């Protein structure tokens, strides 16, 4: 879960 | 170390360049996708494990936004100014069901910025210690985000004091702010969560994932 | 001038010298009575016009309370010491449906207090601060409200350094559990009043009054 | 109202 804030944090 | 009172000021310029409830969403949602950068730009944030990120992001997302906002409209009258650009009025937000919260808003926060005229150093300061919050659950290595707070306010500190010689105690105050916020930040939960209930308000797709579990 | 850190450590010793909510509710209205009393030995808080002090004690009523206990319990493993002089333990709190607040207790407030060892002149001066907020609601003159706890935290500042000069961020660690306190004396009121609603659990006549209107 | 804050504030 919490898909779009690991995406933002990891790119 | 490495917590230089440069860094955390850069970050926030770095960042920043019908209905009103719906409007004050849109704007949240889409300062949210900046606060990450935002974060990012904080010293040693990056340095930690992706987990802990997630964490004091969720966890102090809300009072992250709350207080720049309100920093961002000092020079409003009775209002607050948007990310959007746009203003949002005491009386227009009254007439929207939100009037007590708003006013905290106006009252516990912008007025007081205002008042002590709060710079964005000191913003930012504020902003890097609810984002190094060591209470929050989950964190794998509490410890370390306790150090980073420490450092945070450490060199506000120095800031203070050696900016404002005339007042020994603006340190202080500004941290003593911090409860209105969490106070208030709270508030803006719980009524989010019942506008997502009630299913009118439309909250854009990262706003509603911050209102997921946990 | 005229708030020295004496004066507040004696407030806090001239004061102090089956269902386990019941038991903490029935505490929490006998220290309600001595609350009172403990307010009226800090400097100041006296002269104050009555409607303010009906006021403030109102309103941080449940932060100085569970700031109190919370420093009291320091010794114990993993529960509270009431001011009845019982005990309640982690697991018995669990067994009454509150669980999750008192662990709350236990590692944002208790467990810290422990662990950077605060003393009773730390958590005096403290509930001084939260005694004088100025963002209480009514307040006649809020602004002198807000020099009292300048006054406070300035002594409280002189205190820390010199007694422990080896932790300069201290003081700003003091400061920095009142956001805790806060968020959790609220989710303390919600438990309350859902009490009071349900009808169940013995509520006496102090502690019902707190929780009236406004 | 606020009963007996008041009385024991005043006393
Ligand atoms: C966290 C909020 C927020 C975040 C960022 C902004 C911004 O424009 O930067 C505006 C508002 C926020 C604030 C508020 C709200 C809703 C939200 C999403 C509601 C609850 C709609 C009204 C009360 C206040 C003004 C505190
Ligand atoms: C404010 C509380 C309180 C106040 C004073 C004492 C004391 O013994 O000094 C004990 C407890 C209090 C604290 C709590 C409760 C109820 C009350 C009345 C409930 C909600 C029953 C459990 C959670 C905690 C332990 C935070």
């Amino acid at each position: 879960k919490h898909k779009i804030l690991h995406r933002l944090l990891q790119d | 170390e490495d917590m230089p009172v440069e860094r955390i000021l850069e970050a926030e310029l770095a960042v920043e360049p019908n209905d009103p409830v719906t409007n004050i969403c849109q704007a949240a949602d889409k300062q949210l996708f900046t606060l990450v950068e935002w974060a990012k730009r904080i010293p040693h944030f990056s340095e930690l494990p992706l987990d802990d990120q997630v964490i004091l992001l969720r966890a102090g997302w809300n009072e992250l936004l709350i207080a720049s906002f309100s920093h961002r409209s000092i020079a409003v009258k009775d209002g607050i100014l948007l990310a959007t650009g746009l203003h949002v009025h005491r009386n227009s937000a009254h007439s929207a069901g939100v009037g007590a919260i708003f006013d905290r808003v106006l009252t516990e926060l912008v007025s007081k910025m205002r008042d002590m005229q709060m710079d964005k150093t000191e913003l930012g300061c504020l902003r890097a210690i609810v984002l190094f919050n060591p209470d929050s659950k989950g964190l794998s290595n509490p410890a370390e985000v306790e150090a980073l707070r420490e450092k945070v306010y450490a060199s506000l500190e120095a800031y203070c004091k050696h900016k404002y010689p005339e007042q020994p105690g603006r340190f202080a105050k500004l941290l003593l702010r911090l409860p209105a916020l969490r106070s208030i930040g709270l508030k803006c939960l719980e009524h989010l969560f019942f506008f997502k209930l009630i299913g009118d308000t439309p909250i854009d797709t990262f706003l509603m994932e911050m209102l997921e579990a946990p």
